[PDB]
């Protein structure tokens, strides 16, 4: 075994070693591996990502009209953000200028995509780890139904409701098919909720699949389908028509109409249900408020998002700010350039790559997918690992730094960087939530608080939509209907040879693609995709990634049971097939 | 009364079956999981994890070896002995074997599994390979599509449980239902097809009045799917309702097809 | 100025008159008049349908085949009914038999329409009857979800949406444009709930207003669209395709998936949120069960409806039971003859028609609609009337009799006839509505009464859909998927002479159309339709039709403000579209 | 700010009551929505709480207090005939009514067919002498919404659409809104492809009709019908008259019931 010091932390692969694979309630496909010590406390923390499909590969070649389309199967739960970020790119590559309304509808786009995957993550994935679904069945629904009226105004809160949902359970479990329930953590002493508030959770879970199907009704409306919509370089394919012949081949009315009911719905929900649970879960699981925190007291990365100006990317105009802190630097935001060779970085000396020197960083417009499957000294065999070798190669993801960095992204990391940076709606909305758990901001750099901050964005975006529908009719009302650019849309009409970069905050976190295009087609196409960051393997100078750290120092009741990890890791909402493209 | 019992599994994927999956509007997929089958693996939604998780699949196809409805999202690489997709510290490819051996029937959601989609796409970097490539021995039903139409999982599903026997397929195991007509044989804007009205450049006059896609790349006339008369999202659009052409995401090889803004 | 007896009423038209014209919340226009005594009690009664549109003339020389889309259009609100007459009649005709899934279909249009037509009134019609809107202001949110909570498990019943709810209509009311509330009855004696009870109705109204548009996507998938779906004879268009090449252009597996959806819904709707709602009303308004009896207690008429044997119309098929009762002879339940001509007969004494002896009756096969506006001295004149003379021709209302009796029809009638006949489900639903009310069996022969069958009936008709559906689906399991017959679709193929008779329950009561044939044209085609029957004029013996007779004995507290008027005549849902045609 | 919403006047000649259903039946906005939110409905026979002199009150203090600012709505049609007595309401013929309400109107929307052309009652003979709005108003906006009755939520798109946009939709000769029926249902029918090749559905249920074949021989009227069903749909995009196997009737067309068997082809 060997130990050593990196960020305030020592790693030390002595003790016990327990592997999760597969983590489930996840997407795609993750290995873990930790060290524990006498203390039963991590020590040592492995983040493998287990998959690898090689989109970079597949775009050389490919149209740069073509790209978004491919990319954006990167991710089916994450759906959009990629084409989004391709679309970006090509344009910024050509030097195209999209019209208003089609900006207006990309941020629709994504301000969709934020309230449908923050809210499916927080039922759907992370909720089991907090609410005991079987202890449900002990619950009194009259006093289920006396707590959730007593926090949230949502209708849906009846005794017999309660009642029902209970039997509904209680049916399903009769039978010993136990489904998704079967053989979980049920009962582990880190479940703290009381029976009444495991089943207003867990009626809020059914509520919420139910719901989040609404919610993509946005996406058909302008993209034509959800999952994976459909973009255009310049803009976007939905011809708006209002009040002319043919509008009923057209966005017209009746579809804004549509579009319009969703957001209220969407909004809804996302006030009266999703966030009084996500409250709720902080206030019975406070000591989690210091369990998890890893980088997001040291090092947090936003690129920023959703550009209000059209075709202006500047501090200006992103509605979500962009900035890095390192060290602790809190009071020193830092901007972020994606074409300063110097700041992002990918190293690949543990991780199954070749570079012509390993013990480099590339940046994007240099960057090579070059894999090479080298686990080296397992224990086990090459195909059947018993123990990655953390010393050597041990994931298909690679490491991504800031100025050679180790940084968090996602909810958490971009609401520090908001707030830190002044932004008056952060600010309330973190100093509010703060205050109701009567903890301090510190709180926030948690495994809790990176739910917390899941919920506050599910709300901020929600808020946002209503905003860029807004925007949206008011250009209809003045006239301003265009949605596609095609001046550039002819190849003859681009440079011979240019690159460019497109970026947006992603539910996850930071999103790049660096595009170069050479003689109609592409050359390179590298993403740097935020779950690469977060679910990272080490450097040439040993420093862990975000999972990583948030993993270490943490405190396991049952070993075999591994609830933390999960807990741990799930905040994060790891995307793997994300993370290795 | 028990419910059938099926394991869904995951090889190389961006998940984008599943998410389709919940999307279902008619049964809800909510009262799929609770009142129609017995969903008894799914890593997506499951709440066990690691060795609790593979103690679950494992009792599951021992307990009703031959019973069980296998549901595989994704594909196998062959290349770097199969380690591009790792469970259990294993290749994925075991896995899938294994769990298909005790399979009734096989589902293979979406392009991915039924012809390879977008991994596959050239140059095919890990050797992904197409479920019934690999299983030679077991009805394989294709649903293809990236990903197919929710309401087209939902409603195979309930086929298949309310009339206890797999839908007739086509010659290529895609079940006629939904995949027997072209998305072209059932296109709204066939009108302006049959009377050279098309969209020449995006948000012309054309594009505003819903004229056809053809000439925008629309490869609606050479793909089976149900999107122009089922449509998605509970019937909110499809592709081209929208003002894109069909990508022809429903058939084997469409990535390399050409360009998507090549005429068909 | 005049009395005389009839039906145990003394008619008197002495004292105040009284007119209400325009009647709101009901189809079509209504006037009605009454004369009052110095107690303020009615003692003479007279009801006018104010409209005429002539469908039984258009239809003269009509391709039968085109005949249901013509007189479907009778009315909107029961619509589809008249299409579903029509196919039966001239099926019987003809002599066409239609297969298994087209009756199975057709039925679930009915059944639909019942669950559709029985809500909309309860909420949207009678029920600013009921429930006073302004009182809602001044409740209790807290007591309202207490409230609603003890009388259903319905799940939206939180203390804050009593509240959302009130706050929205406290700041409408504020805004001094009342719309559909202003210059209502709001304080009036007869409002009986309580302030809580009000708001829990109110928002159940809107809750209503809403869900109702669900309903009939039912008839969307089978029939095209609603209002007004699409028939044919010899069955069904909508052919069905579930496991072959083509199914994407027929009723295929997801089309059906969506009727089931409906289905569940719909039954939920309506058992958890009207039917504890009008058990609610009669809890608070017990008088009005001794209020408003008219024909219920003395004779009561229905034609059967729902075969449930694809083509077989008689007793042993019909899942609502046909017969009449006179004289109060409710041990006796006689049958019924649509094609006797002593049975059902019109006449138009007292009506706006010319017969060439108004003195007898017409069966609808010796029917004559010719129409004649002929008021006399109203005090006015002809287009000014202050006064109907109802000693001479009062309405565009045709006079129906069963065997020369005045008769009711509708939910109540069913109801009865249902209970006298011995169907267990009528005589247990019936008796434990009653028990709960603490209310003899006769408190149903009144105006809470019809409330009451009506939710009963809306029940009862959910419960049907699923029946039916499943009925379907077995069929379709066993590969019977034929829905229409067309031996017979062409006119070459039939008698050159021929007559026939469809008839149904729609929701207002018994609906009969007789069409004659002659050389593949429609040669006479009559309609007596439910509200015919209730708001029908006087006879040449002085009889009155069900709306004189329920008004007849009625104290006003506040002439002026004719709630009471409102309240019996609404609880029979009058279709004045429908009564006229 | 407690901030006004526009008047609305919605009266009720000769007419089924379609139109109304109709517009209740919106998905988004919805008619709730409308009501409580985007106009000011303040009268309407079939939903309002008043009745007799008390509606006839409501009836005149709105008409008087927002003359020049109402738009009104509405749905059937007066008859000449019987000097106006086939349609009366509070004891006079709704002519006067129908006057009345339109003089101090700034716009007026016929729902329907009936309101647009006459529909079925206009049918012949037309014993009624059933006349549609445009010609008794003739001073008057007047947009005709035809269909028997029009989609859902195409009644409410204009309805917001007026709102929102504070104008009146851009017209076709007709004064139909150029939105919803600026194309035939046939320049947008998803069976299009079948009419092309000649795949006709040829009796009911037979083997073209079990896979969607084009309805044209059975009389479909959709080559004429200048309407949004095709496209927009009924009741939530569920269905259409075509897509649930029968032709169109034709029936936002003037004069639909008269021109010949809706089983004859066009
Ligand atoms: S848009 Fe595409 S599928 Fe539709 S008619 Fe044109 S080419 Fe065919
Ligand atoms: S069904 Fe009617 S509207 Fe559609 S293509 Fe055929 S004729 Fe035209
Ligand atoms: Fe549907 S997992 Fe998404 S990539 Fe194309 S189907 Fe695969
Ligand atoms: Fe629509 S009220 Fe119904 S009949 Fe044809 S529109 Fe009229
Ligand atoms: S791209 Fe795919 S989703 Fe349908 S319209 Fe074409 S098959
Ligand atoms: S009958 Fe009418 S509803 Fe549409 S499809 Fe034809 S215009
Ligand atoms: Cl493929
Ligand atoms: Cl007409
Ligand atoms: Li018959
Ligand atoms: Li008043
Ligand atoms: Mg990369
Ligand atoms: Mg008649």
């Amino acid at each position: 075994s060997t130990q050593y010091e990196t960020q305030g932390y020592t790693i030390n692969n002595a003790g016990r070693r327990l592997v999760v694979d597969p983590i489930t309630r996840i997407q795609g496909h993750m290995r873990c591996e930790v060290n524990i010590n006498d203390q039963n406390v991590i020590t040592n923390a492995v983040s493998c990502g287990t998959m690898f499909r090689g989109l970079e590969i597949i775009l050389q070649g490919r149209d740069p009209r073509d790209a978004w389309a491919f990319v954006e199967r990167i991710c089916g739960v994450c759906t959009g953000v990629h084409a989004l970020a391709s679309v970006y790119a090509i344009e910024d590559a050509i030097g195209i200028k999209v019209p208003d309304n089609a900006n207006i509808i990309r941020n629709i786009m994504l301000a969709t995509l934020w309230c449908h995957d923050h809210l499916v993550h927080f039922y759907q994935l992370a909720g089991m780890d907090w609410i005991d679904v079987l202890d449900a069945l002990k619950a009194d629904p009259r006093k289920t139904s006396e707590l959730a009226q007593s926090l949230s105004s949502w209708p849906k809160s009846s005794p017999g409701y309660f009642f029902d949902v209970q039997n509904r359970l209680k049916k399903f479990v009769e039978g010993g098919q136990l489904g998704i329930f079967r053989n979980g953590y049920w009962g582990h002493p880190q479940y703290k909720l009381p029976p009444e508030a495991n089943l207003m959770g867990f009626a809020h879970y059914l509520e919420a699949l139910d719901f989040q199907r609404e919610i993509v009704k946005i996406h058909a409306v302008f993209g034509g389908k959800n999952p994976h919509p459909n973009w255009i370089v310049g803009g976007m394919p939905c011809a708006i028509n209002i009040d002319e012949s043919g509008a009923v081949g057209a966005v017209n009315m009746e579809r804004l109409n549509l579009v319009q009911s969703i957001i209220t719905r969407t909004a809804d929900f996302i006030n009266n249900v999703m966030i009084p649970d996500a409250l709720a879960i902080g206030q019975f699981n406070k000591p989690w408020s210091e369990i998890g925190t890893g980088l997001s007291d040291k090092c947090v990365l936003s690129y920023g998002a959703f550009p209000d100006i059209a075709n202006d990317f500047g501090e200006k105009s992103l509605l979500m700010p962009g900035g890095a802190v390192i060290n602790g630097d809190f009071n020193n935001v830092l901007p972020v350039d994606l074409v300063d060779p110097q700041q992002v970085q990918e190293f690949v000396d543990h991780a199954w790559y070749r570079y012509p020197n390993d013990q480099v960083g590339r940046h994007p417009f240099d960057g090579i997918t070059d894999p090479w499957y080298n686990p080296g000294d397992v224990k086990g065999s090459d195909t059947n690992i018993q123990q990655l070798n953390e010393q050597e190669r041990y994931s298909w993801i690679k490491a991504p730094r800031w100025r050679g960095n180790a940084m968090e992204v996602g909810p958490l990391a971009r609401t520090l960087i908001a707030y830190h940076k002044g932004d008056a709606a952060t600010v309330e909305s973190v100093d509010r939530m703060m205050s109701a758990l009567n903890l301090p901001l510190s709180g926030i750099q948690s495994t809790l608080g990176r739910i917390l901050c899941r919920a506050h964005e599910a709300q901020w975006a929600a808020g946002k939509l209503q905003y860029f529908f807004d925007k949206l009719m008011t250009n209809l009302k003045n006239g301003n209907l265009a949605t596609a650019s095609t001046e550039k849309w002819e190849p003859a009409t681009w440079p011979t040879e240019c690159r460019g970069v497109g970026f947006t905050e992603a539910p996850r976190g930071a999103l790049g693609h660096w595009a170069a295009i050479r003689d109609g087609k592409i050359d390179l196409y590298q993403c740097v995709v935020p779950t690469t960051w977060n679910a990272s393997p080490r450097d040439p100078k040993g420093q862990i990634g975000a999972y990583e750290a948030a993993l270490m120092n943490t405190k396991m009741a049952i070993p075999e049971q591994p609830l933390e990890i999960l807990r741990t890791l799930h905040s994060f909402d790891p995307c793997l097939a994300c993370s290795t493209h | 009364k028990p419910r059938i019992p099926v394991v869904w599994i995951h090889g190389l994927e961006c998940t984008c079956c599943t998410e389709s999956f919940i999307r279902s509007a008619h049964p809800l997929a909510k009262d799929v999981i609770l009142s129609l089958i017995s969903l008894d693996y799914d890593d997506t939604l499951m709440a066990a994890a690691g060795t609790q998780a593979e103690e679950v699949f494992e009792d599951i196809i021992t307990q009703y070896n031959g019973k069980y409805i296998l549901a595989v999202e994704g594909n196998p690489p062959l290349g770097e002995q199969g380690m591009f997709c790792i469970s259990s510290g294993r290749p994925f490819i075991e896995k899938l074997k294994r769990a298909a051996a005790g399979a009734s029937a096989i589902i293979a959601w979406g392009t991915c599994a039924s012809w390879g989609c977008v991994q596959a796409a050239r140059p095919n970097p890990t050797q992904a390979t197409p479920i019934d490539k690999v299983i030679t021995d077991k009805p394989i039903i294709k649903v293809p599509g990236c990903p197919p139409i929710p309401d087209v999982m939902s409603a195979i599903i309930t086929y298949m449980v309310t009339f206890d026997r797999l839908p007739d397929v086509d010659r290529m195991g895609r079940p006629l239902m939904f995949y027997g007509q072209r998305i072209h044989d059932k296109c709204y804007r066939r009108a302006h097809f049959d009377a050279g009205e098309f969209v020449q450049s995006w948000d012309d006059d054309a594009a505003r009045k819903g004229y056809c896609l053809y000439k925008m790349g629309c490869k609606g006339p050479t793909t089976y799917n149900a999107c122009s008369s089922t449509r998605w999202n509970d019937g909110v659009s499809f592709p081209i309702q929208s003002g894109h052409g069909c990508l022809g995401c429903a058939e084997n090889g469409f990535w390399d097809r050409g360009s998507f803004y090549s005429r068909v």
